[PDB]
């Protein structure tokens, strides 16, 4: 339905900072199949497979109610995107295009008006 | 044209049946297969070394089409 771009880092939590690796990879918004579950899924596309990690064309899924968006988690590095899961072993996200990195990032992403009422909506909906 | 001594090039090389002869079987180039004697025309055959990593991987059409 709507096309995005994004990536994926490390696993690794300590200062909460994560330096992306050039991976060639895409996800798509689909809600299922069947669209039976009630909720956008998040995929990723067999684009590139690179050697010396584990990867594969694995689902996520997303539970309305807990998870919260936070802008930024990140110091250092922008545009990370921060879902917050239980024990579900997170998957972190980037914004491919660049906008921003040449000032001081505390709320900004993408836009702060403009992505505040994406997830915040989402979160509430559920079919 | 002649032949002489083979000397070590990059991957995906045009080689006739005159130019595999000379194709050496070294540890540093990872062959290891059971037949241990080979550089006739064809398609050569790569028996697995170690199972705990992979050898390598060049990106070509099956891998996306089959």
């Amino acid at each position: 339905v709507i096309k995005f771009r994004a990536g994926v880092c490390e696993y690794n939590e300590d200062s909460r900072l994560c330096t992306p690796i050039p991976v060639q990879g895409e996800i798509e918004i689909k809600p299922n199949e069947e669209e039976e579950l009630g909720f956008w899924d998040f995929e990723w596309r067999p684009t590139e497979k690179p050697v010396g990690r584990e990867l594969d064309p694995i689902s996520l899924i997303l539970i309305p109610g807990e998870t919260m968006w936070v802008p930024i988690k990140s110091s250092k590095s922008g545009r990370i995107f921060a879902l917050v899961f239980s024990s579900n072993e997170r998957y972190f996200f980037w914004l491919q295009e660049k906008n921003s990195g040449n000032l001081p990032l505390n709320e900004l992403s993408a836009k702060d008006k403009e992505i505040y009422n994406k997830m915040i909506g989402v979160l509430n909906n559920s079919s | 044209k002649y032949s002489s001594k083979p000397y070590k090039v990059d991957n995906m090389t045009r080689i006739l049946p005159q130019q595999s002869r000379y194709i050496s079987f070294i540890k540093d180039d990872r062959f290891v297969p059971v037949r241990k004697f080979k550089g006739n025309n064809g398609v050569v055959v790569l028996r697995d070394r170690e199972p705990k990593e992979p050898v390598a991987l060049i990106e070509t059409v099956r891998q996306m089409k089959d």
